[PDB]
C-alpha cells in the first residue's frame, strides 16, 4: 500500500516508477467496515502506510487478514481500490510468501526496462 | 523444470517439432463459461466426439457403434497470468475437475439445472493460484503455425518451498 | 502528537531493537512466559532472541503461540505495546524461520520495499 499511494495518474492508466500497473493484489488486516445498500468499504492495513480504502459492490469481520485483487482508481485526486474478490487467509504463510513476491515482482521489471 | 511465462514466450519454447514440457505457478484470470462440455462415448476410450442421431441414440465414427447413453466430459480454455506475462492454456477433465473443485458429471448436471451455481463455480475458482505443469507444441491449421498449450497437472501451492526458492533466487541473482 | 496507527510501522526482530529507539515497529514472535500480574510477557524470534512487551491494563484473555504486537520502542530497548493480535494456526504451522529470513530481506534493499 506504500507504493500504491505514490502512483502517478496519466491518461487513465496509473504508473509506478518505470512500470505500469492496472490490476494489483495485496494482503493486509481489516480495520473497519461499513454496510451500504450497493457496496462495501474496508480499511485494509498492511503496516507501511495509513489504512487504504477498498470498495466492493454487491462481510469479513474485523482484525482478519485478507488477500484482495482489484483495480486502482483516483477520485478528486484521492487514491482508492476497487476489488474483484477478497479472500481471508487460511495458511498464515501466504502473506509471508507475498512479502517476497512483492520484492521479486517490483525488482524484476525494473531491470527489464533498464 | 521451473519456467516463467515470459521466458516461455521469449526463450524459444514450443516452437520446436517436439512437445516440450514445463512447470510454473500462476494465477487464473478468466474461465471460458460456454462451449466447455461435450457429450462423450460410454466406452472406456475413444478419440472422437459423439454425434447425435436425434432419436435418443448416438453413434461413434471411430468404433462404428450405437449406444443409448452419453458421458459428459470437460475441455476448458483458461488464461494464466503472472507478474510479467499471460498465456492461454487448455484443460481436459483431469485438470478441469481439480481447478473447478468438482467432478465432470456434477458440473454437467449443474449447468443444465442451476446456471447461477455454474457461474459461481468459475467465480470462486477465479483468481486462485495453482502450480501448473503444461506442455506446448505448434499445430498447423489452414497453413498457419501457432503454439497450443495443454495442462498436465494441477495442484495447490507449496508456500514454504516457494518462498525458499524465491529467497534463494533473490540473494543469488542480486549478488551476480 | 500524532496517532501511531497512521504511521509507517516497521517490521523487525529482537536483534534490531538497539537501532530503532522511539520509532514505531512491528514484532512477530512466539509466546514464552507471562508475568504473574498480567501486565508483561516476552516473545522470541527465529534466532531465539527475546524481547519484552509492556502494557497499560491487565489482560483478561489467555494468549499463546505466535503473537503480533505493535508499539513504540522505549529507552530500555523494550516495546510499549498499544495493540496485539494472535494468528490462527488451526491447520498449518507457521514457518517462523522463513518469516525471519523475509524480514532480513526487507532491510537489505528497501528501494523495492518502501
Amino acid at each position: 500500500i506504500s507504493q500504491l499511494l505514490s502512483a502517478t495518474l496519466v491518461d487513465e492508466v496509473f504508473r509506478i516508477g518505470n512500470v505500469e500497473i492496472s490490476q494489483v493484489t495485496i494482503v493486509g488486516i481489516i480495520r473497519h467496515a461499513e454496510k451500504a445498500p450497493t457496496n462495501i468499504v474496508y480499511k485494509i492495513d498492511d503496516m507501511t502506510a495509513a489504512p487504504m480504502d477498498v470498495r466492493q459492490w454487491v462481510v469479513v469481520p474485523p482484525e482478519t487478514y485478507v488477500k484482495v485483487a482489484g483495480h486502482l482508481r483516483s477520485f478528486q485526486n484521492k487514491k482508492s481500490l476497487v476489488a474483484f474478490k477478497i479472500m481471508p487467509l487460511e495458511d498464515m504463510n501466504e502473506f509471508t510468501t507475498h512479502i517476497l513476491e512483492v520484492i521479486n515482482a517490483h525488482m524484476v521489471l525494473s531491470k527489464a526496462n533498464s | 523444470n521451473w519456467k516463467t511465462l515470459y521466458e516461455v514466450k521469449s526463450e524459444n519454447l514450443g516452437q520446436g517439432d517436439k512437445p516440450d514440457y514445463f512447470s510454473s505457478v500462476a494465477t487464473v484470470v478468466y474461465l471460458r463459461k460456454e462451449n466447455c462440455m461435450y457429450q462423450a462415448c460410454p466406452t472406456q476410450d475413444c478419440n472422437k466426439k459423439v454425434i447425435d442421431q436425434q432419436n435418443g441414440l448416438y453413434r461413434c465414427e471411430k468404433c462404428d457403434t450405437e449406444f443409448p447413453n452419453f458421458k459428459y466430459r470437460m475441455i476448458l480454455s483458461v488464461n494464466i497470468a503472472d507478474f510479467q506475462e499471460n498465456q492461454w492454456v487448455t484443460c481436459f477433465q483431469e485438470s478441469a475437475e481439480a481447478i473447478l473443485g468438482q467432478n465432470a458429471a456434477y458440473l454437467g448436471e449443474l449447468k443444465d439445472k442451476n446456471e447461477q451455481a455454474f457461474e459461481e463455480v468459475f467465480q470462486n475458482a477465479n483468481f486462485r493460484s495453482f502450480i501448473f505443469r503444461v506442455r506446448v507444441k505448434v499445430e498447423t491449421y489452414n497453413d498457419e503455425s501457432r503454439i497450443k498449450a495443454t495442462v498436465m497437472d494441477v495442484k495447490p501451492v507449496d508456500y514454504r518451498e516457494y518462498g525458499r526458492r524465491l529467497v534463494m533466487s533473490i540473494r543469488r541473482s542480486a549478488l551476480m | 502528537m500524532v496517532d501511531m496507527m497512521d504511521l509507517p510501522r516497521s517490521r523487525i526482530n529482537a536483534g534490531m531493537l538497539a537501532q530503532f529507539i522511539d520509532k514505531p515497529v512491528c514484532f512477530v514472535g512466539r509466546l514464552e512466559k507471562i508475568h504473574p500480574t498480567g501486565k508483561m510477557f516476552i516473545l522470541s524470534d527465529g534466532e531465539g532472541k527475546n524481547g519484552t512487551i509492556e502494557l497499560m491494563e491487565p489482560l483478561d484473555e489467555e494468549i499463546s503461540g505466535i503473537v503480533e504486537v505493535v508499539g513504540r520502542v522505549t529507552a530500555k530497548a523494550t516495546i510499549l505495546c498499544t495493540s496485539y493480535v494472535q494468528f490462527k494456526e488451526d491447520s498449518h504451522p507457521f514457518d517462523l524461520g522463513l518469516y525471519n529470513e523475509a524480514v532480513k530481506i526487507i532491510h537489505d534493499f528497501p528501494q523495492f520495499y518502501p
